[PDB]
C-alpha cells in the first residue's frame, strides 16, 4: 500500500507573430497531486533438485 | 662356542650383548578425505500481481 504527493511550479511563454499582429504572452501556475495505491500478490514456486 | 681364551679355568666365559639402532622410521598417523559433488535444480515460478 502506498500514496504519493507531487509539487510542481512552472511558467511557459509563447510569442505570436503575423503580418501586422505581434504579441508575446506569458503564464504562471502551480499544480499538486495526491495518489493512493494498493497491490495484492499471489505467487507459486515449485523447485526440484 | 666358548672362545678359546676362555677354555682356561681362570678366565671367565660370559656374553656382552649390546643393541644398536640403525634406522628410525616414523609414520605420521593422520587421516585425510576428499569430496566431490555436483547438483542441478529447476524452479518454475508462476506468479500473479
Amino acid at each position: 500500500t502506498s500514496r504519493t504527493h507531487t509539487s510542481e511550479v512552472h511558467g511557459n511563454a509563447e510569442v505570436h507573430a503575423s503580418f501586422f499582429d505581434i504579441g508575446g504572452s506569458v503564464s504562471a501556475g502551480f499544480s499538486n497531486s495526491n495518489s493512493s495505491t494498493v497491490a495484492i500478490d499471489h505467487s507459486l514456486s515449485l523447485a526440484g533438485e | 662356542n666358548v672362545s678359546p681364551e676362555a677354555r682356561h679355568p681362570l678366565v671367565a666365559a660370559y656374553p656382552i650383548v649390546h643393541v644398536d639402532m640403525e634406522n628410525i622410521i616414523l609414520s605420521k598417523n593422520e587421516d585425510q578425505s576428499t569430496q566431490n559433488t555436483d547438483s542441478q535444480t529447476r524452479t518454475i515460478s508462476k506468479n500473479t500481481s
